[PDB]
Formats: C-alpha cells, sequence, structure tokens
C-alpha cells in the first residue's frame, strides 16, 4: 500500500460536490476525484453546484422523436437473467411519457428504495417495459461550457481529430428516456473507456458497480452461469444482455456497491468498472464516453467482442504513439507486457 | 482483416418482432 491503495481502501462509491471553480475544468476535476481514490469503486457521483444548469426547461421536447425505442423482454430466474431488446416503431416523447405514466407501466408504490429494489428484481421478467435508449442528440444549450457532454474536450477527441471517424454514443452524445423497470445490463464501456451520465429530469436511476480491481471475478462468475454465451464470445457481457441480481453477487463473494442517481446529478464510470442498473420511472439521461491518459493502458488491453460486426473498435495506435512513444515500437511488436494497477492514479 | 480498426455504434443489439 503506497497511499494509492491507501485511498478509498474499501473501494466504495464516493460522491463529490465541486464548487463552480472546481467544476469549471472537467478533465482536472476527474484527475482530482481519482486522487481521492474515486476510481477504485468504478463509479462515482458528482453533484454540480446548485446554480449550474445545462438547459432552461424541458417543456419543449414532447415533440422529440425516439427513432428506435425497444421493449425489454427478460427471461431468467434465481437472480440470473438475459434481456432481449425488441425494436418498436418510432415515437415521440409525448407518446412515450404517456405509456410510461400509464397505470400499466407506472412505478409501483413503495416506502424505501430497498423495497423498490426488491420489486424490481421480483418483477423484471413481467410486463416488459419500453426504453427509448441510445438516441442521438443533446439537451445541453450551446452556451454551457461546463461539463458539456457534447464537448468534454478529453484526449478521446484524438480519434475524431486524427481520422474524422465518429462513433455515435462514444464520441457523440446519447439520450435515454426510461420508465419503471427499464434497465441496463452488466458491462464496462466500449474499449473500457470512462462514461459520463447526467440525469436531466424525472425519477431516479439506481446503479450497481463492481470495483475494477475485481472485474475479472465478475467475468468468471458470468462465464460460469452462461457457459454457452461465454464460448461463443469471450466478451459476451459486451452484448449488454446479462442481468445478475445483487443477491447473486453477494452469494458468490463478488464485491459491489449500489447508488441511486437523482435528477440533476452526474454519474461517472471508470475504465473496466462493471456496472448495471434500472430506472425508477419516467426520466431522461444523457451520456457519452470520454478518455484520460490513465485509460490508454486499459484501451490497449480491452477484451473485445468479435462475434458481432458493428461493435465499437478504436485503434490505440494514435494514443500509444502520442503518449507512450518509448513503448510504441515494443507494443507494435506485441511485446508490451505492462500490468495495470487499478488503484494507481496518474502521477 | 474483415472489419475497420476504428468504428461502430454504442447502441447494442436490436432484435425485431
Ligand atoms: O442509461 C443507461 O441505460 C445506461 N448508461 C450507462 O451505462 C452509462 O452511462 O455508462
Ligand atoms: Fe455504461
Ligand atoms: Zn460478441
Amino acid at each position: 500500500a503506497s497511499e494509492s491503495e491507501t485511498l478509498n481502501p474499501s473501494a466504495r462509491i464516493m460522491t463529490f460536490y465541486p464548487t463552480m471553480e472546481e467544476f469549471r475544468n472537467f478533465s482536472r476535476y476527474i484527475a482530482y476525484i481519482e486522487s481521492q481514490g474515486a476510481h477504485r469503486a468504478g463509479l462515482a457521483k458528482v453533484v454540480p453546484p446548485k446554480e449550474w444548469k445545462p438547459r432552461a426547461s424541458y417543456d419543449d421536447i414532447d415533440d422529440l422523436v425516439i427513432p428506435a425505442p425497444i421493449q425489454q423482454l427478460v427471461t431468467g430466474q434465481s437472480g440470473l437473467f438475459t434481456q432481449y431488446n425488441i425494436q418498436k416503431k418510432a415515437m415521440t416523447v409525448r407518446e412515450f411519457r404517456k405509456i410510461a405514466n400509464s397505470d400499466k407501466y407506472c412505478t409501483p408504490r413503495y416506502s424505501e428504495f430497498e423495497e423498490l429494489e426488491r420489486k424490481y428484481w421480483k418483477n423484471l421478467t413481467f410486463n416488459p417495459p419500453i426504453y427509448g435508449a441510445d438516441v442521438n442528440g443533446t439537451l445541453y444549450e450551446k452556451h454551457v461550457d461546463e461539463w458539456n457532454i457534447g464537448r468534454l474536450r478529453t484526449i478521446l477527441d484524438l480519434v475524431e481529430k486524427e481520422s474524422g471517424i465518429t462513433i455515435e454514443g462514444v464520441n457523440t452524445p446519447y439520450l435515454y428516456f426510461g420508465m419503471w423497470k427499464t434497465s441496463f445490463a452488466w458491462h464496462t464501456e466500449d474499449m473500457d473507456l470512462y462514461s459520463i451520465n447526467y440525469l436531466h429530469f424525472g425519477e431516479p436511476k439506481s446503479w450497481y458497480s463492481v470495483p475494477p480491481e475485481h472485474g475479472k471475478r465478475l467475468e468468471r462468475l458470468a462465464k460460469g452461469f452462461f457457459p454457452g454465451s461465454a464460448q461463443s464470445c469471450e466478451a459476451f457481457l459486451r452484448h449488454k444482455m446479462t442481468l445478475i441480481s445483487p443477491l447473486m453477487l453477494k452469494k458468490y463473494g463478488i464485491p459491489f456497491d449500489k447508488v441511486t442517481q437523482e435528477a440533476g446529478e452526474f454519474m461517472i464510470t471508470f475504465p473496466y468498472g462493471y456496472h448495471a442498473g434500472f430506472n425508477h420511472g419516467f426520466n431522461c439521461a444523457e451520456s457519452t464516453n470520454f478518455a484520460t491518459r490513465r485509460w490508454i493502458e486499459y484501451g490497449k488491453q480491452a477484451v473485445l467482442c468479435s462475434c458481432r460486426k458493428d461493435m465499437v473498435k478504436i485503434s490505440m495506435d494514435v494514443f500509444v504513439r502520442k503518449f507512450q512513444p518509448e513503448r510504441y515500437k515494443l507494443w507494435k511488436a506485441g511485446k508490451d507486457n505492462t500490468v495495470i494497477d487499478h488503484t494507481l492514479p496518474t502521477p | 482483416k474483415s472489419a475497420p480498426a476504428t468504428g461502430g455504434v454504442k447502441k447494442p443489439h436490436r432484435y425485431r418482432p
């Protein structure tokens, strides 16, 4: 333990409340929370200063179109499930909100989150909800320069910069319109990048996270529960179809933490941090991926899915050449055997 | 090869009825 492993030793989800001054520089603040060990949990919450807002009001989006909403059919039992996303016909937020608030797909009543959580894991395979996920677009106003998911200005911009290649949702923003019981399966980001998520408005979004330090253990458990999927694609979790309840993680000794995101709050996932969750009710979130110098090693060692052809793939060549010149030759010759230290920040 | 070294979409699988 060299102060690196001494910071956030429990590797739990930390929450930060930056001042408008600290909040101003995105990349700087990220390096700051990592200095406090936030990356150890694989997920961190950041509450923006109360006087900050990305948009005046959202009373003008009932017209926004959700080109490919999906109905989430889930099959499984005893805390292990597989989610099949069926594409539905395009619809407007108005139509979505209508259904979301209907008593058919409405959020059930409950006292404490614990109860809402139990209801989620108890009925996720019933009454398949609709999720207006992965919608190209932003809700930020052109003038917002602080934490603008549309232009974070991280080194991830080097992909577009160097090749002009655009990867929707990765180096471009996505909007997610959810309803009660809509969920996102266990996964790390594409190329094990970082992700940023802002809940514009609506009901909460709860998250589960596994410390990057224990990610391989989660994979081994997953492989064992879905042997078939594992042999057809080592990185089958990237298909984003696998759901595992916290009781199952608990039963097999896989450390994890949970947190609930409220409207107006940001969530940050770190490289190789597995996460999953579900929406409490009607809500809208925006997110994209971003990179840091620390991500580079992760990107070089990311295990990718090949069984599918349309998966996100990023050439690490431009990053190794620019930030690891002394190792470019070695890496290009597949002799770079660097070992990643998940607790180490970026000295 | 058989695919680009850089590209793709974040939107996961999409099955249709
Ligand atoms: O919004 C969702 O359903 C899933 N979001 C993420 O996985 C993220 O922001 O990193
Ligand atoms: Fe994610
Ligand atoms: Zn695959």
